[PDB]
């Protein structure tokens, strides 16, 4: 987990990688053990991690420079349990056990057996969500001094899928919005996911199972708290073998990174890898990038035998869809983060409709300008194109093109580097012959013969006779004359007078 | 510049190197009349003519060999370029040049041949640029013998070399080095961008569509198309990409409607945009110049403008 | 009969079914380089219009090698497309009708103008001519103001011939206000940059 901007991971059974963002290469990273610790869960909040097992539960202090050793440590009355930064919430067999620091009980928070044991805790940075044993969730906001509900008791997941098994809770920023995973039952095990939206006490619906993946991090992206970055190793039962490779290396591990919209369930944006150095978990996402995980190790020092101490262990893999947003400015983040809702979800009010209704006097880097994937250009072209600009240019550049539908916007769709968009949408508008010829474009004016005649024979004879001019043209006689002959229409000129003049019939006509 | 003081004409006279008051050296080509001035200047001995070349030009002034192409036509025009300057030897004098070596004289009367730095570098029998030829690419780039440098990048193989000299050869006008580039191998739609070129021949529209293909350089564009057969093409690619640098160039020349436009895009991005104050006025002017448009009292272009005044003025 | 050759006996069937008939056979023969008979397939079948790779490309070949003919005939066969391609009707002008004599009129008026400056300018350049005498005889009584450059133009023609014998040709055949109109417009053209040191002098004399 990337939290409180301290990208912690636990790498070993004691090996607790507390890895701060901001540590210096030349200062040491997380480094932590912990005595044997059963780690039903860890909680760090910048500088307080606890981490319990179900017997004990200690609480280490952490320095800036990844200093962790146990501030304190505590009994559990519950196995589980939340800190509220001196005082955690436990998770009590019959209510919240918020025990202190020395893990005596200093609030009382409670979830009848209707709500059943509150064995799930989680405090959402704001809001302390308790998933209980029935899963009636009840999330208690803390902006104040200690702990308030927020989102009232209401169960995690719904009887469709209650039944399949329950793991554990994401909560939003919120506290309503939880993202909670239900694994199919014993003769199924399929990973079906159940973001349980706080907000209409709702139960949605992805079974990834089928879908692609067996997630195993769950996290919201840190940017906007509706893109649900999925981290997803391929795993499977024995039906879903489509996304896996082959035999050992079945995990592909790509990001289902999703917007989940609050009503129609989960809805999905793309598949980004996680491979970045060796890396198979997704354990953040700031704004730029995912913070992805990575091996972990210490680097050795340059030129000596020494050794350096680690930079981080966390991968930023970058996210695809998001392009000229990270080199770009935070209007781009807003803009364009809120058109890739309208991605994965589908809408039109947040990148374009909630800008120009509200009368905000600026002139913007980037309004929105990756836009064009719900195909719209204007958006990159008078807030880019008015001048240009640069940094959102990827995006304006793929923008001229998938806006691809043979309509004029087939000849902006090629102007120049950029004829591949505009093929796409020749996918897309189902006419991907344009594809093939235009595919033709990007240099393949050799085997374009052979995909000419897979287009047409008279592209054939189009494609020959402007390849054996190509080579005429370079200088080549007799292969242009093949090439000529080769075209169907070429071919009534070349045997026709001596096979021998195609260059010098082009020659007499400057002298006519 | 003064009185001719010596005449180096050709055996036609149809080009000639004459000499100024000055000293100084000048290429004339007397056919379309263009002076280009020698970048040698001062006196020389003489100026022999490559019997290779009329355009490249050897001074021999008895101190070296300053071999000069002229480049006559290009997106500019003449000019005269150094191929290198070259000594001789004083006993060597410059009797005749050719392919680039001087053919000398010896004190006791004899035929010597005195080559250059360069020109040798890129005739064959040189193998140090034939058994690696890439030196041949790259000093055939140098002296604009590059076609030398397209056979030697065929065979040092790569599409960069073969891309430089494609660029090289274009800034002097010369294409089939990016045909042998690109539809060898290019990047994505570059044939697409020769596939639109007409019949017309003045070579300012013709580069200005051509970028404006390439969706660039349209300040320069818009400049060609307006030495063109058709100034409002440079408006053309004024609302093709929406730029007001030169938009408003031609509307306030050409095109009321053309101002109505600019302020009707300005309006609008200051509407979606925001800060519908100096949207509401240029959509309001936007009104006006569709009034005042040398073309129609544009009605519907106006309505628009006018819901563009309504949410303006409802922002304001 | 899984022949197109076998198709054309009732595939040329009945009319107003034309286009049933043509269009089921023209998915024979069409896509494989034939679309030059699946161009009069294409004539009752729909309209022809996968006729212009071999056309434009001879068009383009005869504009390099100044030989303005072979797009004069390519622009009367897209003509003839557009004569034969349009349902309503070229004789009567209806607007629609008249549009659709409009079409092939501009096409074959591409062919005028390839036909006139080739065949006339080329008297002396290069000789290449090709004539229609009642096209010819109804330019004796009305042909002088075809020849603008800019009206529907191949582009870079010299009509010096042309000019002079287009005049001479409209002066004659009577159309007195036409022969009036030739004389205001009897040629005044001069010959190629290589005859520039002799028709700087010889614009007017040569030609009248």
């Amino acid at each position: 987990k990337f939290r409180d901007g301290v990208a912690i991971m636990q790498v070993a059974v004691d090996r607790v990688v507390l890895e701060n963002l901001e540590v210096e290469p030349q200062r040491p990273p997380g480094r932590l053990q912990l005595q044997d610790m059963q780690l039903l869960g860890l909680d760090l909040s910048k500088g307080l991690l606890l981490v319990w097992d179900g017997e004990r539960a200690e609480v280490y202090k952490v320095t800036e420079t990844n200093d962790i050793m146990p501030a304190s440590q505590f009994e559990t009355t519950s196995r589980c349990m939340a800190i509220n930064n001196d005082s955690v919430y436990r998770a009590a067999e019959n209510k919240v056990e918020v025990v202190n620091m020395a893990g005596t009980v200093k609030q009382t928070l409670m979830f009848d057996d209707n709500h059943g044991s509150p064995t799930s805790m989680d405090v959402a940075r704001d809001y302390l969500a308790v998933v209980t044993s029935a899963n009636i969730v009840r999330i208690l906001k803390v902006a104040g001094r200690e702990a308030k509900p927020h989102a009232g008791p209401a169960p995690l997941c719904p009887p469709e899928l209650k039944d399949w098994k329950v793991m554990a809770m994401r909560a939003n920023g919120n506290g309503n919005l939880v993202a909670a995973l239900v694994v199919g039952p014993e003769p199924a095990r399929a990973v079906r996911l159940v973001v349980w939206c706080g907000e209409t006490n709702t139960h949605h619906v992805h079974d990834f199972t089928p879908e692609g993946r067996q997630p195993v991090q769950l996290m919201f992206d840190t940017v906007e708290p509706k893109l649900l970055v999925v981290q997803c190793t391929p795993v499977f039962t024995e039906a879903n073998v489509d996304e896996r490779p082959h035999g050992d290396a079945a995990h592909v591990v790509d990001c289902a990174i999703i917007f989940v919209d609050p009503d129609k369930g989960i809805l999905l944006q793309e598949y980004q890898p996680i491979h970045t150095g060796g890396a198979t978990a997704c354990i953040g996402s700031c704004a730029p990038h995912l913070l992805t995980n990575k091996k972990s190790m210490v680097q050795p020092a340059p030129g000596s035998g020494a050794f350096q101490p680690f930079t981080s262990n966390v991968s930023k893999a970058i996210m695809t869809s998001f392009q000229g947003m990270q080199d770009s400015d935070d209007k781009t983040r807003r803009a364009l983060l809120d058109f890739s809702f309208n991605l994965a979800t589908g809408n039109m009010d947040e990148a374009f409709r909630s800008v120009k209704a509200i009368k905000n006097p600026a002139v913007w880097e980037n309004m929105a300008h990756m836009c064009i994937r719900n195909k719209r250009l204007d958006v990159a072209e008078h807030c880019l194109s008015n001048m240009e600009h640069a940094r959102g240019a990827r995006a304006l550049r793929e923008a001229k093109s998938i806006e691809e539908a043979d309509a004029r916007v087939a000849t902006v769709a090629v102007h120049l580097g950029m004829i591949e968009d505009a093929k796409k949408l020749y996918i897309a508008c189902e006419r991907y012959d344009l594809l093939n010829q235009l595919y033709r474009a990007c240099g393949q004016w050799d085997k374009a013969l052979e995909v000419a005649e897979k287009n047409d024979r008279i592209h054939l004879k189009s494609t020959h006779y402007a390849y054996g001019q190509f080579m005429e043209r370079q200088g080549d006689m007799e292969g242009a004359r093949k090439h000529y002959e080769a075209a169907g229409c070429g071919l009534v000129e070349v045997p026709r007078m001596l096979f021998e003049a195609e260059k010098f019939t082009e020659l007499q006509n400057y002298i006519q | 510049d003064g009185g001719i003081v010596r005449l180096f004409p050709q055996a036609t006279g149809a080009r000639l190197v004459f000499e100024d008051d000055k000293g100084a050296l000048h290429l004339f080509n007397p056919v379309n009349d263009h002076v280009v001035a020698v970048p040698y200047t001062g006196r020389a001995e003489t100026v022999m003519w490559d019997t290779s070349d009329t355009n490249v030009m050897v001074i021999g002034d008895g101190t070296a060999l300053h071999s000069f192409l002229y480049v006559p036509v290009s997106l500019t025009g003449p000019q005269v370029q150094d191929l290198g300057k070259q000594a001789v030897p004083a006993t060597h004098t410059p009797l005749t040049v050719c392919n680039g070596v001087v053919g000398c004289r010896l004190k006791s009367g004899a035929m010597d041949n005195v080559t250059l730095e360069s020109h040798k570098m890129l005739q064959p029998g040189d193998a140090v640029a034939r058994a690696a030829p890439a030196k041949r690419f790259a000093a055939a780039l140098k002296l604009y013998k590059l076609r030398d440098a397209v056979e030697c990048a065929k065979q040092l193989r790569q599409v960069e070399s073969w891309r430089t000299l494609a660029l090289a050869a274009l800034d002097v006008l010369d294409i089939d080095t990016a045909i042998n580039a690109y539809r060898e191998i290019g990047d994505a739609s570059m044939v697409l961008s020769l596939e639109r070129v007409r019949q017309h021949e003045d070579r300012n529209l013709l580069s200005a569509h051509i970028m404006v293909l390439l969706e660039k350089d349209y300040g320069q564009a818009q400049e060609l198309f307006l030495r063109s057969s058709v100034p409002r093409a440079a408006l053309e690619m004024r609302m093709d990409l929406k730029h007001w640098t030169d938009a408003l160039k031609l509307a306030e020349q050409l095109d009321p409607d053309a101002i109505a436009t600019i302020c009707k895009e300005h309006g609008a991005m200051l509407e979606m945009t925001g800060e519908y104050s100096n949207a509401k006025s240029h959509y309001q002017q936007a009104l006006d110049a569709l009034a005042v448009s040398v073309g129609p009292a544009q009605p519907d272009l106006e309505a628009a403008c006018k819901a563009g005044i309504a949410r303006t003025t409802l922002q304001l | 009969a899984e022949k197109w050759d076998d198709a054309f006996l009732l595939l040329h069937a009945h009319p107003e079914c034309r286009q049933d008939v043509y269009l089921p056979y023209a998915k024979w023969l069409s896509n494989q380089d034939r679309f030059d008979e699946a161009r009069l397939a294409y004539q009752e079948g729909g309209f022809p219009s996968l006729a212009t790779r071999i056309l434009e490309q001879l068009c383009a070949n005869a504009v390099v090698e100044t030989r303005y003919a072979d797009a004069a005939f390519y622009y009367y066969q897209l003509a003839m497309e557009a004569l034969k391609s349009i349902k309503n009707p070229p004789s009567n002008m209806a607007p629609s009708d008249r549009s659709a004599l409009e079409r092939f009129t501009e096409l074959y008026d591409r062919a005028e103008v390839y036909y006139a400056y080739e065949v006339v300018h080329k008297s002396v350049h290069s000789p290449f001519r090709t004539t229609h005498p009642d096209t010819l005889f109804n330019a004796s009584r009305f042909l002088l103001m075809r020849l603008l450059p800019p009206r529907e133009v191949p582009l870079g023609v010299s009509v010096v011939n042309v000019v002079y014998v287009l005049a001479k040709q409209a002066v004659e055949a009577g159309a007195f206000k036409l022969a009036r109109f030739a004389y205001n417009k009897l040629q005044t053209l001069v010959l190629p940059a290589a005859w520039q040191a002799e028709v700087d002098l010889a614009s007017v004399v040569i030609r009248s």
